[PDB]
């Protein structure tokens, strides 16, 4: 009772399915294509599932440092 | 009439969702820390802060995902993006833990900007602040967990993890090193919580079975329009209801929800002073007087001695995979271990 | 002279201010807009 | 044990044919 | 960079798609604010 | 007679934009060989 | 035990104590 | 407006639901994280 | 497949309830 | 597992469901399953405790 | 001196007697 | 109402309550040095954290 | 009535009985201090400030005496290591008295303003209600906040009149009270940089004077007095609670962490010196400076100075005593006597073994001996009977350097596991479990303790601060709502703004 | 002005301390 248009009649009117029946899918689309393109495993840095470690080396890569930190992820994915 | 003014109106606009002055400091932080918890357990690792995988990306669900802490080389690094540990890198903040910076300071600040809402609300609807003042005790406890005992600790990675198995982590170690269950000032906290839970579910069974028949039918939540004045239940009724099944009632209905209000609050409150000692590990660990007398008798078993053993346990057994910065390496044969297990 | 974490806080206070201060520069303009009728 | 058997044996139920009884003896009658 | 250009392909298409069916409808709320 | 964009138009969609592309996103993730 | 244990708890116990019947009986006796 | 049945999008849209969490439960046992 | 079994087993459950309410039939 | 687990989840629902239905079909039987009379409400024509 | 203290308990029980028992009643107002 | 000697000393020191000064008064003055106190704060923050390193700012003992 | 937590609130309509309560409120905070000074003064053993210091004998307020200068007794000890000092009159015991005097003497003024609490004062002239200017209240006490923050720093801190403060080398050994110069470049913002200290307040203290005489003479505008309800005094209570939990959440970190502030030789060791092996890795930085002149190792550890080896102890870490472990850190180890000496772990291959040492998490923790290559050599073991790494397999001897055993080497396998246990604490220390009947279970130091009260305070005020704005900003409401309170007044879109009647 | 400390909150105020110091005792007997 404030104003905006009611979820019983945007929803329901045809209107909304004419813009939602095409982005609704598309984003769901866009999102498979965030992990099926593999932009997913370099936008956050998360491993593929060969790459946690090295062919021979099992060894956890992991943090040890604070200013030189950023240089060590990089040298353990130099690594891989 | 000027800009100050005319941002008042707007912000204090009647609307769907209110937004407020609180609502520049809710609004993006409280949207940035839930908007980057799931991103952080949809697309964030932990295998350079714990070595762990904890993102849907990498086979973990929605129980085993976290957007886990920074690592313990990290200190209390506010781990700023641009600041001197990520330097600007995105894919490289993301693996140095400053997802969980991100999400644990602006949940802070969101969690200041709610309670600063409750406050500008009760203020435009005329109400008491009774609600703010009640949550205060989820801002004290996501103060001291959160943020006051990793900065007790080494660093933010002794901090909970923000995720299912990850707080499960958080419960099992605060047994193991703390002996959490066996402080008072958690037990303070069972008390309130259980106690609240008690009184949320005691007085919804009270109100609801002594309900005033206002409507011919049988399902009874339409006879309720709120307009009007009438007590929707039979308060004298539940007084002698309780006073002779339990012996003592309410009959003071604003102090029975003055007490609602009480115990789970000052339950909260009394698990974050706990806390904030075991963020400088103050714990109630021990009963000197027990281990004394546990440690010249070897027959003198009590539970409580069972529970030392069960946290030299965890301390053994979980340290050289929950802390792998320290490079525990435990040999087969330091790990305290039972007859066949 | 201005250490690379000197101007990476430089950056972000600037970016918190470009975040700060086009947050009220859009709610400046929709109340601007949108004033309620007294 | 031998005498403190039968001693609960019928204190139980005696107090529970007094439950068994007493919710026979019209506890439907008993209502406002 | 190609995979962020098929990442927000669809994101594109989606919003245009969008803004081609209320395009008359934004321009009736924004002159009926104005 | 209603608007269309409002605030809470930014509230559901602000939410529920990113939710459907995460929702994409991690049903893309349970086709991922191993 | 600690010997200061139930001086910690006798003046836990009775100092509130005090002061909440001190309390009653100056409001019992208006 | 009211034109589509308000029930027909709560039917399907609460079978969006199930079909998403019925292909994530199915992604338990399938690829990654499924011990396999 | 498994699926189009479930989804015409699924679907034709509210397509009672479709039919019953574009027949104004006694749902 | 499967069998007790499912027929102690079933078994002790059912005893709630039991302490439902017995509790208002008493309280049907007697007529206050609705709510309580305002205007001749038992307990304000029940004496004092103390 | 450590049970006999903890016997605490006995004073819970005098005030689960006295606040069941010797309360200022609930009076209908 | 006792009227006392360091009571006329100190009464202009307690003579001026509600003299409000008009409109917003100084607010533009104090909210610029109320941000100037948020950066100052968060550069000590931040040196303390070592988010902040500088030139010849060791934050050690030694 | 009033409610028993309601019983303080007869004092907001009269500032002479505010005056009143807020003087023996400072009168018994000055007499704690002088009773907790002299409690101090009478159980402090001062004869060892090298193994037993101020905090390891819970001294809670000897060391914030000891931080501004206040250094000896008129008993004759010095904390410094002298005896035979006259310090004058300021000594632990006459600080202490000074704060009993002032004690009965703020008791008397409190004694005063209760009885005359009718001055007219606080009565305002134009309608005789009793009222306070707090606009010029507040820049009257900032003026004087910064009058004594610039003389504390320009004055006492500088030493040109007054002593100075405690300074320290970074391992805590040599530490006396200095006159501090201030640093004024960006160096004094290191908070370990006492400098800055001293430069702080002067600093401050010139904005505080400069703030102090803002707020005399500009008067708040008609909009920040009516938001903050600037007339009403519990908004002075709830912005001063907002800053005294700042202000304790401040002084919890600068213990906790350390600060120049906070030094080791009064409040012990942090608990970040001993995670960083802070102390370890200066105590080899001086071994093998000696190593590569040629001084043997019975030489180049036997220089080692026996308070150094103390701060790389784990009963010294603050993270490692518990919350009703009560009293001194020497109701713990005990008393340190000597410095047994380092613990160098060799098999009986003669290769050195290194121990790991506990974390300040643990309460056990396995004994366990790495190499300088990292893999384990031997162990303690729990399960002994399939074991591989015992000291009894692996032929583990014990030698020491320094200390109490120069020159003593146990190869027998349960005294070398003895030592192996207290060598996961770090130095092994020779302690008097008969002074003060030491358990063995590890304490806190004034360091641990005073942040848990003061994090702790600062979240109970921090509560005290919302409780008190709810009560500034809700004043008209804390009886209760409105009775006449409209539901179209709560009514959603009724009005065009929440709140406003005249948007409808 | 004088302090109302009704009966239940003697009642309540008791059980408060003595279920406190019920908890406390066994910590600060340690
Ligand atoms: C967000 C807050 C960030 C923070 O807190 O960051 C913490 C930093 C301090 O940084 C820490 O400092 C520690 C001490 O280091 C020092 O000591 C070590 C050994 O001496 C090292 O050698 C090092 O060089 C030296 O700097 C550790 O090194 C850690 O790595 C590092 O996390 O202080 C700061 O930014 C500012 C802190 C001062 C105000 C305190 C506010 C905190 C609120 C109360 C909580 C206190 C904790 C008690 C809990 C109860
Ligand atoms: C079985 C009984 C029981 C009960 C009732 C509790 C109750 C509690 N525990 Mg305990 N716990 C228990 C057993 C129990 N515990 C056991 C056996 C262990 C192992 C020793 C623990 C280990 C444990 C730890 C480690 C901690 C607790 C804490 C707490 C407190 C939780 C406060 C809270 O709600 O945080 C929930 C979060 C908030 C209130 C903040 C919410 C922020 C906003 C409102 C959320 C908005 C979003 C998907 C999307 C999501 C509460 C008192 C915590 C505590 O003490 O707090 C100080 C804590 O850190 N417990
Ligand atoms: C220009 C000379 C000067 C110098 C060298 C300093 C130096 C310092 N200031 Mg000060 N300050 C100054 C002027 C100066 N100040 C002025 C003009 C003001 C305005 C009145 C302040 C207001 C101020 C505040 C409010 C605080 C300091 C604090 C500090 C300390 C910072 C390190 C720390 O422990 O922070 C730790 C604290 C924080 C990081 C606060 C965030 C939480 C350091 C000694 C801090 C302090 O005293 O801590 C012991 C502190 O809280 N300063
Ligand atoms: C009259 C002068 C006087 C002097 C010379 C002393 C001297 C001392 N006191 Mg005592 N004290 C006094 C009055 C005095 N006191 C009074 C009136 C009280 C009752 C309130 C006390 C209660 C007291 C206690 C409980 C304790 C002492 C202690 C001490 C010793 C250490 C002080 C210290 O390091 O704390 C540090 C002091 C401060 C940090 C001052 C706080 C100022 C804050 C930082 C200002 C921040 C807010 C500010 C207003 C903001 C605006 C600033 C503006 C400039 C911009 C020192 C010997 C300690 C002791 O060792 O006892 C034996 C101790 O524990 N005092
Ligand atoms: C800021 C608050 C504060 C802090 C951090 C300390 C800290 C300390 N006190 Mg002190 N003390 C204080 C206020 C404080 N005190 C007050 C307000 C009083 C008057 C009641 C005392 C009276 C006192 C005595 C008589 C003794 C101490 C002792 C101690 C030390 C042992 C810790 C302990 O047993 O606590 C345990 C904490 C709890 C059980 C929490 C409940 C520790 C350094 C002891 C000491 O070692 O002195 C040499 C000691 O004998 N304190
Ligand atoms: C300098 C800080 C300060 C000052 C001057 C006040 C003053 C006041 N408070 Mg506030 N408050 C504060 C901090 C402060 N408070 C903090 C930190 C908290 C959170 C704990 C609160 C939470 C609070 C609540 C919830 C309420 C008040 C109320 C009040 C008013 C009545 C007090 C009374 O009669 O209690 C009477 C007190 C007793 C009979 C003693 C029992 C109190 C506890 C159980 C023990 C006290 C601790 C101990 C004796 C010494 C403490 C040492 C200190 C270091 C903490 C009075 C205006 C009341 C109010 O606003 O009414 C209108 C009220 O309901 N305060
Ligand atoms: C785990 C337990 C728990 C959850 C999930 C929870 C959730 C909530 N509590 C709220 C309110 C309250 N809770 C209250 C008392 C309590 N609340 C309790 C415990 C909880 N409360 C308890 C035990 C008490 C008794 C004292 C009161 C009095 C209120 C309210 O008034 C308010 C409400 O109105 O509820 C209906 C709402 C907070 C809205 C908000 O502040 O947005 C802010 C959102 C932000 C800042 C983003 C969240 C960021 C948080 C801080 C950290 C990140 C967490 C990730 C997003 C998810 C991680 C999840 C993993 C840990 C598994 C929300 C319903
Ligand atoms: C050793 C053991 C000590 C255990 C321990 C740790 C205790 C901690 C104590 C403590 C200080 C805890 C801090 C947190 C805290 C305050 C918890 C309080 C828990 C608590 C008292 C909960 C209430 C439990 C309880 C008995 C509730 C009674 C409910 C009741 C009878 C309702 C009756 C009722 C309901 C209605 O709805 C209406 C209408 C009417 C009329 C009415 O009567
Ligand atoms: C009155 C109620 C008091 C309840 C709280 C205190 C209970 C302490 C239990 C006890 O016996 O402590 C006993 C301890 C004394 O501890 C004794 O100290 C002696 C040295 O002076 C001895 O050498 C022994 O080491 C030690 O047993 O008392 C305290 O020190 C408590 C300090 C309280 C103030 C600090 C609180 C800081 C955190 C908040
Ligand atoms: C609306 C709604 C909703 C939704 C829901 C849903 C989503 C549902 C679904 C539904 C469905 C989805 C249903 C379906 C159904 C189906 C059915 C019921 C079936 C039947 C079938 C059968 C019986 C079969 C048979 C057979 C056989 C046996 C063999 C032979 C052949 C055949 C195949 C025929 C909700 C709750 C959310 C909310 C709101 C309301
Ligand atoms: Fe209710």
């Amino acid at each position: 009772t404030t104003g905006e248009r009611p979820f019983s009649d945007i929803i329901t009117s045809v209107r909304y399915w004419v813009i939602h029946s095409i982005t609704i899918p598309a984003l769901f689309i866009a999102g498979w294509l965030f992990v099926s393109t593999g932009l997913a495993y370099d936008v956050f840095g998360t491993p593929r599932p060969d790459s946690y470690y090295a062919q021979e080396q099992r060894s956890i890569p992991l943090v040890t440092d604070r200013f030189e930190a950023k240089q060590q992820v990089e040298t353990f994915l130099e690594q891989l | 009439r000027g800009w100050f003014d005319i941002l008042d109106d707007w912000l204090k606009r009647d609307r769907f969702v209110f937004v407020g002055w609180s609502g520049i400091l809710l609004f993006p932080c409280a949207y940035l820390a839930l908007g980057g918890w799931l991103t952080g357990t949809t697309f964030v690792t932990s295998w350079y802060t714990h070595g762990l995988a904890s993102s849907y990306l990498e086979g973990c669900n929605f129980l085993t995902v976290a957007v886990s802490t920074p690592a313990n080389s990290m200190g209390h690094s506010l781990l700023l993006l641009w600041g001197p540990e990520a330097q600007g890198d995105f894919t490289r903040w993301c693996q140095l833990g400053g997802l969980w910076t991100f999400i644990a300071l602006h949940g802070a600040f969101g969690l200041i900007g709610f309670m600063l809402r409750q406050f500008e609300i009760a203020r435009l609807v005329g109400v008491r602040p009774y609600n703010a003042i009640a949550f205060s005790a989820p801002i004290a406890v996501f103060v001291s967990v959160f943020l006051i005992y990793p900065l007790g600790q080494s660093s933010w990675f002794f901090a909970p993890s923000f995720g299912v198995a990850a707080i499960f982590r958080f419960l099992l170690f605060f047994q193991g090193f703390h002996n959490w269950t066996l402080n008072p000032f958690h037990m303070m906290g069972v008390a309130g919580v259980l106690g609240g839970a008690l009184l949320c579910a005691i007085h919804g069974a009270t109100v609801e079975n002594t309900l005033f028949q206002d409507g011919e039918g049988a399902s009874t939540f339409r006879a309720f329009n709120p307009t009007q004045a009438e007590e929707t239940y039979s308060m004298v009724t539940a007084n002698r209801f309780w006073s002779q099944i339990f012996g003592i009632a309410f009959s003071n209905k604003r102090w029975l929800h003055f007490f609602m209000l009480f115990v789970p609050v000052t339950g909260l409150w009394m698990s974050a002073i706990g806390v904030v000692g075991l963020a400088l590990n103050l714990r109630s660990y021990d009963f000197i007087s027990q281990e004394i007398r546990a440690a010249e008798d070897p027959e003198f078993e009590t539970f409580y001695t069972k529970n030392l053993l069960l946290n030299e346990g965890i301390r053994a057994w979980m340290a050289p995979q929950d802390q792998p910065h320290e490079n525990f390496v435990f040999p087969e044969e330091v790990l305290p271990r039972g007859n066949a297990l | 002279t201005i250490t690379p974490s000197l101007k990476g806080f430089f950056i972000g206070l600037l970016s918190g201010a470009v975040v700060l201060g086009l947050t009220f520069a859009v709610l400046i303009a929709i109340s601007q807009i949108d004033k309620v009728q007294r | 044990m031998e005498t403190l058997k039968i001693t609960v044996y019928i204190v139980v139920t005696f107090f529970v044919l007094l439950f068994v009884f007493g919710f026979l003896s019209g506890d439907p009658a008993r209502n406002p | 960079d190609w995979r962020v250009l098929v990442v927000l392909l669809p994101v594109l298409l989606a919003a245009g798609w969008a803004v081609r069916n209320i395009l008359p409808y934004a321009v009736k709320q924004v002159q009926k604010l104005l | 007679s209603y608007p269309i964009f409002t605030v809470r138009w930014v509230a559901v969609h602000t939410l529920a934009v990113p939710t459907i592309f995460f929702l994409g996103a991690i049903a893309a993730m349970q086709f991922i060989q191993r | 035990v600690n010997q200061l244990g139930l001086i910690a708890t006798a003046l836990f116990v009775l100092v509130p104590s005090v002061f909440l019947i001190i309390l009653y009986v100056q409001t019992e006796s208006q | 407006g009211g034109r589509i049945p308000l029930w027909i999008v709560a039917t399907v849209a609460g079978m969006g639901v199930i079909v998403i969490v019925g292909l994530f439960f199915y992604g338990a046992y399938a690829g990654l994280g499924s011990s396999l | 497949a498994q699926l189009t079994m479930i989804a015409m087993i699924g679907i034709a459950g509210p397509m009672i309830i479709f039919l019953l309410a574009v027949r104004r039939g006694n749902l | 597992s499967w069998l007790a687990t499912s027929h102690f989840v079933l078994a002790f629902f059912f005893l709630v469901g039991h302490l439902w239905h017995a509790g208002r079909a008493r309280a049907a039987a007697a007529g206050f399953e609705k709510g309580i009379d305002r205007e001749s409400e038992p307990v304000l024509s029940m004496p004092s405790l103390d | 001196m450590e049970t006999i203290t903890y016997v605490i308990f006995a004073c819970i029980i005098a005030l689960f007697f006295f606040a069941i028992f010797f309360r200022e009643p609930p009076r209908i107002t | 109402a006792r009227r006392t000697w360091l009571g006329d000393i100190l009464r202009p020191l307690n003579s001026e309550y509600g003299k409000v000064a008009p409109g917003w008064g100084t607010t533009p003055l104090m909210a610029v040095f109320m941000g100037l106190f948020l950066v100052f704060l968060l550069i000590i923050l931040e040196i303390y954290n070592s988010t902040l390193i500088l030139d010849g700012v060791n934050v050690s003992w030694k | 009535g009033l409610p028993w937590y309601r019983v303080h609130t007869v004092l907001i309509n009269d500032p002479g009985r505010l005056i009143a309560a807020h003087l023996m409120h400072t009168a018994l905070v000055a007499g704690w201090a002088g009773s907790m000074a002299l409690y101090e003064l009478a159980t402090f053993d001062p004869s060892d400030p090298v193994l037993n210091p101020m905090w390891r004998q819970g001294m809670f307020v000897l060391p914030f005496m000891a931080r501004l200068g206040v250094t000896g007794s008129w008993s004759g000890w010095s904390i410094t290591g002298e005896t035979g000092i006259d310090p004058g009159f300021w000594s632990f015991e006459g600080v202490a008295l000074a704060h009993i005097v002032l004690s009965g003497l703020l008791f008397l003024a409190a004694c005063w303003h209760w009885v005359y609490w009718d001055l007219e004062l606080f009565r305002d002239p134009r309608t005789g209600e009793p009222a306070l200017d707090l606009p010029k209240m507040f820049g009257i006490h900032l003026f004087l906040a910064g009058l004594l923050c610039f003389g504390f720093g320009a004055f006492h801190l500088t030493g040109l009149f007054g002593p100075g403060m405690w300074v320290s080398d970074p391992y805590g050994l040599t530490g006396s009270v200095q006159p501090v110069a201030p640093e004024w470049g960006p160096d004094g913002f290191n908070p370990y940089n006492p400098g800055g200290v001293v430069a702080h307040h002067i600093a401050a203290g010139i904005v505080g004077i400069i703030a102090g005489l803002f707020h005399i003479l500009v008067r708040p505008p008609q909009r920040l007095y009516k938001a903050l309800r600037m007339g009403n005094i519990e908004t002075v209570l709830s912005s001063s609670i907002a800053a005294v939990f700042f202000a304790a959440f401040v002084v919890a970190g600068t213990m906790w962490y350390g600060s120049a502030t906070t030094p080791i030789e009064l409040f012990g060791p942090t608990r970040y010196q001993w995670d960083s092996s802070y102390f370890q890795q200066e105590i080899n930085r001086r071994v093998q400076a000696s190593l590569a002149s040629g001084a043997t190792l019975e030489e180049a550890w036997s220089a080692i100075p026996e308070k150094l080896a103390f701060y790389d102890y784990i009963g010294n870490n603050p993270a490692k005593g518990g919350l009703f472990r009560t009293g001194p850190m020497n109701k713990g180890d005990g008393i340190a006597q000597a410095w047994k000496g380092h613990a160098v772990f060799r098999n009986k291959e003669g290769e050195e073994l290194f121990v790991r040492r506990m974390p300040a998490f643990f309460e056990s923790f396995p004994v366990i001996l790495t190499d300088k290559n990292g893999v384990v050599k031997a162990d303690i073991p729990f399960r002994r009977a399939e074991s591989k790494y015992s000291f009894e397999q692996q032929g583990v001897t014990v030698s020491f350097y320094g200390g109490e055993l120069n020159g003593q080497t146990f190869t027998d396998p349960p005294t070398v596991k003895s030592y192996a246990r207290k060598a996961i604490f770090g130095e092994i220390f020779e302690f008097d479990t008969e002074t003060l009947n030491s358990d063995g279970i590890f304490r806190t130091s004034p360091r641990g303790w005073f942040t848990f009260a003061h994090a702790v305070f600062a979240l109970l005020f921090f509560f005290g601060h919302i409780w008190h704005g709810a009560r500034t900003l809700f004043r008209d409401v804390f009886s209760g709502i409105d009775p006449e309170l409209s539901p179209e007044q709560v009514e959603w879109g009724f009005y065009q703004k929440v709140g406003d009647v005249t948007t409808r | 002005q004088p302090v109302e400390l009704n009966r239940t909150s003697l009642y309540l105020g008791l059980l408060l301390i003595l279920v406190l110091a019920l908890l406390f005792s066994s910590y600060f007997f340690n």
